[PDB]
């Protein structure tokens, strides 16, 4: 029941007694600060402290709770900013809820699932067309700093507006004023009222960074097991991994590659497998995961990147070269993968995207001939003209996610050759005015894609685009 | 039997103290009753002294308490074997995870054991006829051999695995085992249903060591599948198949266990027992006098470096490679096996005949020449090629289409019924194309057929 | 009997209490029959490395002294037998009945105990015997990538010693047991097994047995050397042994260095291969020839372990991967392969005929990656390449080799097409064996080349009967 502290240092306390304590049990110090039993040793209990430790000393007493760590869950957390313990940080009162869930919770088994068949639209043309994410899938967003990782997750969250999908943005190890900037961006785009924000900033103790993704996962699981659909973002697991390394090294567990312990893979695999697509018997709900990894100088073969790449169902690789050139979002399509693939797309997108991935592969493969202008044969001439125009369609502005019906028409137009006549610099303006024309006048073609999930009459669609093309003025 | 107390719990490691003179052997399964229901199994690893045994956990250690009773089972992790395992999905401990009722096997065998003795082993290489033209001709599998399976996402890896299970079961009467080392739970569910739909479920026992299990579980799961494959070889004399996906994740698990036990790392951060662990797994996969286990193994290559200790140690045991290419799948050439990149140790006049080797090398030389001229043809044109090359290009295109084949498992995709083509028919078919007997036939005739007679039969319909 | 008790054990390394009078490096036996090695004698305890399966050894398990320094059985009882590093039979043909034993660790011959290597050890392989000739008592490294023909050179060398009164020892370290079973069957079919000892420590065998395997095979070869006879030892391979010794050293927490190997990894191989030698007339005149294997990664001869063994042996035979997978077998790299003994290991006829053959082919391969004068050398080069190509498990007598090399180097195959050279060789030797047997027999008896004029006529006589494509 009760035990006394032997030694204290660096957010860690070793405790005498507590003979019947569980591994992972919640503990309470005499001043009200909480702790978690990580190491059970022969003569002491290694406890990680979930708060300040300056008032914890030798002779300080610790109490058993007899419980694992739980968090508040449900509709009350929507629109709120919380820490990993579920305590509010936004300064907008308490979180009234009867529903609670454990931080550590087992993932759905092999028989509890159904194949991922439902789209989770990011609203980003490059991702939705060629690297499609499905409901229940785990898709890694990976790349160096300032490549556009966070923006992709925020634009995905904004695009869920009016789609009945609860979003969860987990911030781990970030500057707290940067997190304050993120919630303001969600507020301005009307995205916050269906979003839960879990933040464990850089000044927080290491156990809260370690526990932040699991806390956010539990909040997403509530909606999954109730039959609804949810999205969780871990931004990022690199800083979470480093926080768990800190605690393991302080508890003197043996170091390996980059000083990480032997259970750091187990850490992330246990987290990410809880994201799933449930079967009809289990209610049919889902949790989609978007884990982040911050690589260093493009080193995808570093240890923590290697772990999370293999665990997930696919990777959206971002790169600095593309970002600086103006290809934004800076998605490397060649190496990026989605193992779910066509199953996560509607029939309209699946049909148009086949030519898009073919055309874009041949362009960047035959880009050595690009400087040699007008010396080439007409076969490779038109493919370069087509290729550079499709790149301009795959470019997209910040915080402007496109509906799937508008994406497929834009991809249909460029791939079938309706923008070959228009110059390269006017392709993005041609897109914006075309979709404005289609929304106002030819809404029946758009509404067909919304309702059926298929392309309308192709010759009717060709006629609609050609009417606009005559009204357009190049430059 | 021996009973002990938990003295330490440190992540997936558990130290258990036993009474004097009655300790568990190394690699023994030790069961611990959980306070909140269920049973944790741990594996004995090190004898530290003072009658204390350090153990590696096969499941989560959360909820454990110091002082709980731990029972020595008296043997390693013992798993069910025989026909009761067929059509079922298992974990590392040999327990069913498919929720499909009881597994009524007669025997349970330990997953830890020595490799077969020198006197038991086969003394000569024998081909394992898969019935797949491209594999049998150009990169044939050996009985008791190990094959490296390479290929990207969505190129026909799972379809090829299912066809090998079907063909060996149908013609040779050899059953199969699938070992998912670091299996993604979503993909394990898909693979189960995919094997149900194709019908090869009944010829295969499945074992998953899932991604979200501890390093100890993923380390020993290949041994569980291996033990099931060994029963059918040793007892029923079968030429068994053993699929291991991914063999790197077996090595990865060993490195993780080694780090937990506190061993000094070796080169490139790998465990010092790298070769020993790989060898003790791989040597059990072999051809005996009674039967064999042939293993198709998916291999991840870290940093695309084949000199890295993990793939380098794995390649020491491989007898062949099946390299799937995406460009062939895009052309419609299924199975999408790269006929130049795929290789085999047993492609020689000693193992297969003199004719087989001559025809196989002729196919390679023709396809290599066609591959070299792709840049010349694309720019300069067909008139640039000499009269010798024009004929080689024509035969290479016929050869490339005759290497394709309709699969029993892929009847839904192709539409046509599947074909098993014997080695003699495969050798004869490609021989006749190289000799120039079928130069006047159209190229569509050679596409998606079994024997050379079916190509001639298709020509009249075109 | 003097007893001890195990107090700690893990990864096949034990700490034993008792064994008060035990020697350093003594053979020990546990309760269940498994053997052990007393490595370190500590103040109160003994460090014991288990030399076998350790899944029945634990704290409380008992172990006894044998009173013997780490040793193996030796002599004619092991001929035609398959054993492990302890000398225990694996073939299942009953026990090794022998009174003679020799220690695992044993001193090399001194400075005055040796004599310069002057006696041929014929491999029966044209490329090796002509360009990189091996002598009795020499140490010649066989080095190259995976599947470049290393084991085949050793087995064909062993097969070629039939009727030459040379005992052979094939030490398999860390290989697949399938291949060792295949090797012994190949030796049975070619009647090479009855003078051959097979020591094997497979990949499933624990690391200390891989570590000990070469020294056990060395001891078995040494027995015959010091009694006046000649022996051949093959270590296939020392890269597996080095890696196995690294495991043992890392388990013992000894400080690692380059590629995580311990500081005595050079000494591992250096003391092994020093024991291979050519003894003097005073010491009986016997010899032990060593063919250690090293398996490189991507042809990297400059790596730590390859450079260690190059620094020990008397030259090396590098096997090129690009040549091996383009028809050229055996794939001997003429540029960097060399025999230190050289001409002293060849008979007079082979030395004279193939005197500059290595540098001529080294020049040819340089000119290939690039006139009328140099065109003649390219045409001659292509034809000499076809002669040095050779099928596996088909050794050639030295008298037949010198005739074949004499013909191609003096220009008797220039008018013949390149594709017909292999058939030209085969049919020329049938003509030479059947009809002109006195020319071949002159080389067998004396060692010197026959009459130049008489041999030239015999070749020209055959060329009239030959028909090209
Ligand atoms: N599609 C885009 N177009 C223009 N600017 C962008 C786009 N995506 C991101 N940015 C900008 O580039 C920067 C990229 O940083 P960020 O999105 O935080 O990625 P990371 O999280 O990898 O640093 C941000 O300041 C953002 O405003
Ligand atoms: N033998 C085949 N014949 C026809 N189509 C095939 C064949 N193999 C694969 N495919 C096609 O490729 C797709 C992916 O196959 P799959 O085995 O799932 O690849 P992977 O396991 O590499 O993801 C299948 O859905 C099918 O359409
Ligand atoms: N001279 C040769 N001619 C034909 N085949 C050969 C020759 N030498 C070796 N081989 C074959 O090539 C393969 C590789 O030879 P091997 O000695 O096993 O190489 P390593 O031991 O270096 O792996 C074997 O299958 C062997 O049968
Ligand atoms: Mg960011
Ligand atoms: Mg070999």
């Amino acid at each position: 029941e009760v035990g006394t502290v032997i030694q204290v240092g660096d957010g860690i306390a070793r405790v005498h007694g507590l003979e019947k304590v569980m591994a992972g049990e919640l503990l309470e110090f005499e001043n009200g600060v909480m702790g978690m039993a990580q190491n059970l040793e022969e003569d002491n209990v290694g406890v990680v402290i979930l708060g300040p430790y300056t008032e914890i000393r030798e002779g300080t007493q610790v109490k058993r709770t007899g419980r694992i760590m739980e968090v508040p869950v449900g509709e009350a957390l929507l629109g709120r900013v919380v820490n990993p313990l579920g305590q509010p940080l936004d300064g907008r009162g308490p979180i009234e809820t009867a529903e609670y869930r454990p931080i550590e919770s087992p993932a759905p088994g092999v028989m509890d699932r159904k194949s991922v068949h439902e789209p989770l639209q990011t609203g980003i043309k490059a991702i939705d067309s060629m690297i499609p994410i499905g409901r229940g899938q785990r898709e890694l967003i990976i790349g160096d700093r300032q490549t556009g990782k966070t923006t992709i997750a925020i634009d995905t969250i904004i695009n869920q507006k009016g789609q009945d999908v609860i979003c969860i943005y987990v911030a781990i190890g970030q500057k707290q004023s940067t997190v304050a900037g993120v919630v303001e961006t969600l507020r301005q785009h009307d995205a916050l009222d269906y979003t839960i924000v879990v933040t464990a900033s850089a000044s927080e103790p290491a156990p809260l960074l370690y526990l932040a993704p699991y806390a956010g996962c539990a909040m997403g699981e509530y909606f999954m097991y109730k039959g609804k659909h949810a999205l969780v973002v871990y931004d990022d697991l690199s800083k979470q991994a480093a926080a768990y390394r800190e605690l393991s090294l302080l508890l003197r567990r043996p170091p390996g590659r980059e000083a990480y312990p032997g259970d750091v893979f187990y850490l992330h695999s246990r987290l990410l497998e809880r994201a799933a697509k449930l079967s009809d018997e289990k209610g049919g709900g889902s949790l989609t995961a978007l884990p982040f990894i911050e690589t260093q100088a493009g080193d995808v073969s570093a240890y923590i990147p290697t772990n999370v790449i293999s665990i997930t169902d696919g990777q959206i690789f971002l790169e600095s070269d593309l970002f600086y050139s103006g290809v934004r979002p800076a998605v490397n399509v060649g190496i990026s993968v989605s193992r779910v693939g066509g199953a996560a797309q509607i029939k309209a997108m699946k049909k148009v995207a086949g030519t898009l991935r073919l055309d874009l592969a041949q362009y960047r493969e035959l880009q050595a001939f690009a400087q040699f202008g007008s010396d080439l044969d007409k076969a490779t001439q038109a493919k370069l003209n087509r290729g550079e125009r499709t790149v301009e369609i795959l470019k997209q502005d910040e915080h402007k996610p496109m509906p799937v019906e508008e994406q497929v028409i834009s991809i249909y137009a460029v791939t079938n050759g309706f923008m070959d006549d228009i110059p390269v610099e006017d392709v993005r303006r041609f897109e914006e005015e075309l979709l404005s024309f289609m929304r106002a006048n030819k809404d029946s073609l758009l509404d067909h894609i919304r309702q059926t999930g298929e392309l309308p009459d192709t010759k009717e669609l060709d006629a609609a685009i050609e009417e606009f093309k005559k009204g357009f003025t190049p430059s | 039997m021996n009973k002990g107390r938990i003295i330490q719990v440190m992540g997936p490691v558990v130290d258990i103290q036993f009474e004097s003179g009655q300790l568990p052997d190394i690699y023994n399964a030790i069961t611990i009753e959980r306070p909140q229901g269920g049973t944790l199994t741990v594996e004995a690893a090190v004898h530290l002294g003072d009658n204390v045994v350090r153990c590696v956990a096969m499941a989560s250690t959360d909820g454990l308490v110091r002082g709980l009773e731990a029972v020595d089972t008296g043997a390693p992790i013992s798993v069910p074997v025989g026909k009761a395992t067929l059509g079922r999905v298992f974990n590392v401990l040999g327990e069913p995870i498919d929720e499909q009722g009881e597994v009524n096997a007669e025997e349970r065998h330990p997953i830890h054991r020595p490799a077969p003795e020198f006197e038991e082993l086969s003394t000569a290489d024998e081909i394992l006829e898969t019935g797949i033209k491209v594999i049998d001709l150009l990169a044939p599998y050996a009985k008791g051999g190990k094959i490296g399976l390479f290929g990207g996402a969505g190129v026909g890896k799972t379809v090829l695995i299912q066809e090998l299970i079907n063909n060996v079961a149908q013609e040779h009467g050899g059953l199969s085992v699938f070992a998912g080392v670091g299996e993604r739970t979503r993909e394990g569910n898909d693979l189960y249903h995919e094997m149900k739909d194709s019908g090869v479920i009944s010829k295969t026992s499945m074992v998953f060591g899932q991604m979200n299990e501890p390093p100890g579980a993923r380390l020993r799961v290949a041994l569980t599948g291996l033990t099931m494959a060994e029963y059918f070889r040793d007892r029923e004399g079968q030429d068994v198949l053993l699929f291991i996906d991914n063999i790197f994740r077996f090595t990865q698990a060993g490195s993780e266990v080694s780090a937990l036990l506190g061993r000094m790392p070796s080169a490139v951060g790998y465990q010092p027992t790298l070769a020993t662990e790989m060898g003790q797994l791989q040597e059990r996969i072999t051809s005996t006098k009674k039967g064999s286990i042939t293993s198709i193994q998916a291999i991840y290559v870290p940093a695309d470096d084949y000199t890295d200790p993990a793939p380098a140690t794995t390649f020491a045991h491989l007898d062949a490679t099946t390299n799937l290419e995406r460009k062939l799948a895009e052309m419609g050439i299924y199975p999408a096996v790269d006929p130049l990149a795929s290789t085999s140790r047993i492609l020689s006049p000693a193992v297969v005949g003199e004719e087989h080797y001559r025809v196989a090398r002729g196919v390679q030389q023709v396809l290599q020449r066609y591959n070299d001229l792709q840049d010349i043809i694309a720019i300069l044109g067909m008139d640039e090629l000499s009269d010798e090359d024009k004929l080689i290009v024509a035969r290479a295109r016929k050869i490339q289409r005759f290497l394709s084949q309709p699969f029993h498992v892929a009847e839904q995709f192709t539409g046509m019924p599947g074909k098993y083509v014997p080695v003699k028919e495969t050798v004869r078919g490609f021989k006749e194309i190289l000799e120039g007997k079928h130069d006047n036939l159209p190229e569509e005739a050679f596409y998606m057929v079994g024997t050379i007679d079916e190509a001639v039969e298709k020509a009249k319909k075109l």
